């Protein structure tokens, strides 16, 4: 009732069986490992059918939501009011580590498609207007010849599947925004704006694309549908703890001896993370400071909390931290963590679409003033003024890229201060 | 009848369904300090200083876009809107060029009649600021790009209302410069108007332009005569001379603005 | 570069001559039909991405220009441009460069990568080569971020890359012919150095689960 | 955008010659009654400041401004011209 | 052909010529169902 060792995972764990692109990507290895295997009789018994297999598994937002998949497929299973229903997907994988978007597209392009294939029949999406980054255009590639296959197949467009269904997937290139991974932003991005994020309440749920109802989901959480649609809610819901389950593209990276992308199971402690699908992290845990074991919208958290956290969202959470993507990394102790993040924050001001004021104001702001941090020119109420102005724009802009920005920028000040007052009298003392 | 009930920090107030916040504490006697929003212009959302937090609500509302239901007894001078609305200001204060002695809008701005009421008393902002370069769109405006909100006020005036589409905001972070890129001009008929619009000294008057300061105009009312409309207008003089044309309030003649000409 | 108004260059004018090619407007036609009609404003972010392969990258000449054939307003099509990044209104060089170094590369020490190709090459970051051929300049991650820092020129990427290896990455590209685009590092799709630790057994077929009906 | 200074009545007068001084340019004027503005709560006793001292009046009824119905949804729509491309 | 853990299986990758995702859109014609009738020519419209 209770399987606490979830760790190590294993390979049939693994969703996305051709993960590293081992079999085949298309069509041809589709098959092979068990794409389009009764897809039409997914769709045929009905979309309350998988609306009960989401609910009962539950499936937490991937992308840096945590909000479970059941619910909100469901607040848009309905009689359409006239706008066609749509299915969005977001490739952006803007975030630094991230690249669950891309292991699923190059490697099995299929599975995606399964995904909003088998989700499209619950939300009554007649087309996806599936987007993907600029910077991928190899990848988009990749599953434009695969969506071709899928395409004269029968599989997708014309009655897909065999069942009556003119669902039809549509990719769209981005061109290059992290601000753009956002459904809001991308939404526009699509309907052919600049790709600013959208304000709030109106919803996907009623308007989206050109004012339509449209399906956000998240690539790894699209082609894990998959799965439990063939499986069921128990196969998701017994891997992972508690509302955080089934499995996820942890991309461990960093400061670790064999930085790669695994398919892993949450809820595995940090250690064991990295020795047995990474041979460790370089010089051990001793050398290894502080982890960013989300994303970067994920603080980063110290050597004395590390050892064997569990990335479940509700143990990342007591750790002041988020599961983000599972894009993991590391800092060695050679690896000043004031210079660490240095990059970060200023990789957020050149990702801000603006719109807002307190972003638009804040990431730049916070990059000059943490530039006279990591070089020491500032006094010790000033990082005091940091974590004022971070708190000051977390809540308060349109969208979640200045929360996403406040989250590293925050957990670094509460859990590294002292190494922070460290570096300014350095300054100090040779700068006189 | 089908209208619902909601609250004001405590009084009970009667509201249309889909009453955004800003058009629901107004009925009372209440403006939310804003720097995105106008009555008769497309909702914007951007200046966040609309922003007010009720009890029960663990996170701070965008006003001006929020439909209200049943049971929203908004929090006006709750503190974490009143911490809200100083940090977003600040924001907005922080890349703004110190030009009050050489804005005209000075006396009549809106950015500091509202750092007087909900502002703070000094500045945490030790760092270099941001600096844009000035655009000349014609010979009638003048465009100080560097004191710019980035409100997207002149934007959206020009799309819906002047029906043209000379103005647009460039660029990604914090620099998004807003103006018209390849040079041009602004040729609306209604182009004045863009004058009153921005909150800020970024559009004045070219002909005004250090002429007169605000406290001193004795205006007067008047209406135009170059159309037909008779469009209402505020006449601004001083020492015996007349100053500026402004465009006075009447809704359904003229609104609140007027042609180039009468300006 | 670095620029959000517009200066009326004599080779970069609205008089510059830029067409498309008669599969061209085929392409426009398949960009355009996967929108809706009465909504053909989305398609001006794919034939913007489509405008830059004909010339070499975004004249001012083609943002009014395909504002006329998407009977779009110009501005629209201006800020479309402006904003997204690989969106360059500057003559850029045949090999864009797009060295990575966003925290997870400059963790793994991708400055090393950035000062050799800046010594062989001269030129400082952004700038073009003298030639200009290579255009080298820091830009945010590439959305993949987990090999050793990594590369990317124009639509052709490069990951676990070595401060070794860049120099064989430039040489062959000086020459003409194409590098190996992808992971430099025995990373065949994204296995650890230390073989792979999953994926063992053969993947499973149909035929699981098969719930009631399915 | 603030609208704190409509919420009173005033007791306004019509203007008078405003002359130039023949030195440096004051704008030498000779009616007391020029910045003599009142200010009122309502307008009936406005008017009852106005005869009881025999001033002939010149009222103006309020201009209280239309209902504001805007809807941030309506900016993107379907079939409807309020979709707003510019923000 | 077989599961072949140490296999990439992407040269297709390689073989990408500078205008496919065009190319892919352009021969992507055949299988497509009518885009929804909004009415207005266009947003302006
Ligand atoms: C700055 C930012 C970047 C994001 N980037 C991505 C992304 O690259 N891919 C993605 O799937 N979701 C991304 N998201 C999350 C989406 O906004 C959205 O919450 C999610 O795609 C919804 O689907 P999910 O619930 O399956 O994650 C991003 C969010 C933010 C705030
Ligand atoms: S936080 Fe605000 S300003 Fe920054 S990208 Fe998001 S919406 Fe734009
Ligand atoms: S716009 Fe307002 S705050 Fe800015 S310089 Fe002018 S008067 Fe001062
Ligand atoms: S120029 Fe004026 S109206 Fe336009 S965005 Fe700036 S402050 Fe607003
Ligand atoms: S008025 Fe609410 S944000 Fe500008
Ligand atoms: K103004």
């Amino acid at each position: 009732p209770k399987k606490t060792s979830f760790g190590s995972l294993k390979d049939e764990d693994r969703i996305f069986t051709n993960l590293y692109g081992r079999h085949d990507w298309r069509l041809k290895g589709a098959q092979s490992r068990g794409d389009w295997y009764k897809t039409k009789e997914i769709l045929l018994k009905g979309p309350d059918w998988i609306l009960g297999e989401v609910k009962t598994s539950g499936l937490r937002g991937r992308g840096g939501a945590g909000f479970p998949t059941g619910l909100k497929w469901s607040f848009m299973n309905k009689p359409s009011d006239g706008r066609p229903k749509y299915l969005v997907v977001n490739a952006d994988e803007g975030e630094p580590g991230t690249c669950k978007d891309r292991e699923i597209i190059r490697h099995d392009p299929h599975k995606l498609v399964e995904g909003c294939l088998v989700g499209g029949r619950a939300m009554g999406a007649r087309a996806a207007y599936i987007y993907i980054r600029g910077e991928f255009y190899n990848e988009a590639s990749n599953l434009q010849v695969a969506i071709r296959e899928a395409y004269e197949a029968g599989l997708i467009g014309k009655n897909a599947c065999g069942s009556g269904y003119d669902f039809d997937v549509f990719v769209v290139r981005g061109a290059g925004a992290y601000i753009c991974g956002e459904e809001t932003a991308l939404i526009e991005s699509i309907e052919g704006k600049q790709g600013k994020p959208r304000l709030k309440p109106p919803f996907p749920a009623d308007v989206g694309v050109f004012g339509c109802p449209t399906t956000v989901a998240n690539v790894e959480t699209v082609a894990v549908s998959p799965t439990i649609c063939r499986r069921g809610g128990a196969w998701f819901a017994s891997f992972g703890r508690e509302r955080n389950s089934g499995t996820k593209l942890f991309n461990i990276s960093g400061h670790v001896n064999h930085p790669c992308t695994v398919e892993e199971e949450m809820s595995v402690p940090l250690k064991e993370l990295i020795e047995k699908h990474a041979g460790g992290v370089i010089g051990g845990w001793d050398n290894l400071l502080a982890v960013i074991p989300g994303g970067s919208s994920t603080p980063l958290i110290p050597k004395s909390v590390c050892e064997t956290v569990l990335m479940d969202f509700d143990a990342l959470v007591q750790a002041q931290t988020g599961l983000g993507t599972a894009a993991v990394i590391v800092m060695d102790r050679s690896t000043d963590i004031v210079k660490a993040i240095a990059r970060l924050i200023e990789f957020y001001k050149h990702e801000s679409c603006g719109q807002c004021t307190p972003c638009r104001e804040g990431v730049d702001w916070m990059n000059k003033v943490m530039a006279r941090f990591v070089k020491g020119d500032a006094r010790p109420a000033e990082i005091d003024s940091l974590w004022e102005i971070s708190k000051q724009i977390e809540g308060h802009t349109i969208c979640a890229l200045g929360d996403g920005a406040a989250w590293p920028v925050q957990g670094l000040i509460r859990h590294f201060r002292p190494e922070l007052e460290e570096r300014m009298q350095q300054f100090a003392l040779q700068h006189q | 009848s089908n209208l619902i009930e909601v609250f004001v920090d405590g009084q009970s107030v009667m509201v249309e369904p889909g009453t955004t916040v800003l058009q629901a504490c107004e009925k009372v006697g209440m403006q939310i300090p804003r720097f995105c929003y106008h009555e008769r212009l497309s909702v914007a959302g951007n200046c966040r200083m609309c922003l007010v937090e009720i009890e029960k609500a663990p996170k701070v509302v965008a006003a001006c876009a929020m439909p209200v239901m049943k049971g929203w007894n908004i929090l006006t001078n709750s503190e974490k809107s009143k911490k809200a609305r100083e940090g977003v200001m600040e924001f907005l204060l922080a890349n703004h060029p110190l030009d009050c002695p050489i804005c005209d809008q000075g006396g009549e701005c809106d950015l500091q009649d509202q750092s007087m009421m909900f502002g703070s008393d000094r500045s945490r902002f030790l760092e270099g600021k941001r600096a844009v370069e000035d655009k000349n769109i014609g010979p009638l405006v003048k465009t100080i790009m560097t004191r710019c909100i980035q409100c997207t006020r002149c934007i959206r005036f020009a799309s819906e209302i002047a029906g043209v589409d000379d103005l647009g905001t460039t660029g990604r972070g914090n620099d998004m410069q807003v103006g018209t890129y390849i040079e041009k001009m602004f040729m609306s008929e209604l182009s004045g108007n863009i004058i009153d619009i921005c909150p800020v000294g970024a559009l004045t008057s070219k002909p005004y332009a250090f002429t007169a300061r605000p406290w001193e105009t004795r205006k007067t009312e008047s209406i135009d005569v170059m159309d037909a409309v008779g469009s209402n207008i505020v006449v601004s003089t001083r020492t015996g001379e007349v100053m500026r044309i402004l465009p006075r309030m009447h809704e359904d003649i003229n609104e609140e603005w007027i042609s180039d000409k009468t300006r | 570069g670095a620029l959000f108004v517009h200066r009326d260059t004599p080779e970069n004018n609205p008089d510059t001559p830029f067409d498309f090619t008669p599969e061209n407007y085929k392409r426009i036609e398949a960009i355009v039909k996967n929108y809706p009609e009465g909504h053909k404003a989305a398609a001006v972010l794919p034939v913007l991405d489509l405008a830059q392969r004909q010339n070499g990258w975004l004249p001012i000449s083609a943002m009014n220009k395909v504002a006329e054939i998407l009977q779009v307003p110009p501005m629209r099509v201006y800020e479309v441009a402006t904003f997204y990044t690989m969106y360059n209104r500057k003559p850029v060089g045949k090999y864009h460069i797009q060295v990575c170094t966003t925290t997870p590369c400059m963790l793994r020490n991708s400055d090393s990568i950035l000062e050799a190709i800046q010594k062989k090459l001269g030129i400082k970051v952004g700038e073009t080569t003298p030639d200009k051929l290579f255009t080298l300049i820091e830009v945010e991650c590439l959305g993949a971020c987990v090999n050793a820092p990594m590369v990317q020129i124009n639509d052709n990427y490069y990951e676990d890359l070595t401060p070794k290896d860049i120099e064989e990455i430039i040489d062959e590209l000086k020459a003409g012919k194409i590098p190996k685009p992808g992971p430099r590092s025995g990373r065949f799709s994204c296995e650890p150095a230390g073989g792979l630790t999953s994926l063992t057994e053969p993947p499973k077929g149909p035929g699981f689960g098969v719930q009631a009906g399915l | 955008s603030g609208v704190n200074n409509t919420k009173k009545w005033k007791m306004e007068f019509d203007t008078r010659e405003r002359w130039e001084n023949p030195l440096m340019g004051w704008s030498s004027t000779a009616d007391p009654l020029s910045n003599l503005v009142l200010t009122f709560s309502t307008k009936e006793d406005a008017v009852a400041f106005a005869e009881k001292n025999g001033w002939s009046f010149d009222v103006e009824e309020r201009k209280v401004p239309k209902p504001k119905s805007k809807s941030y949804g309506a900016n993107f729509s379907w079939n409807k011209r309020t979709r707003v491309s510019t923000k | 052909e077989p599961f072949d853990n140490s296999t990439y299986r992407n040269l297709q990758h390689h073989e990408y010529s500078t205008y496919t995702f065009l190319d892919l859109n352009v021969e992507l014609s055949k299988f497509r169902m009518p885009q929804p009738s909004s009415g207005r020519q266009s947003p302006r419209h």
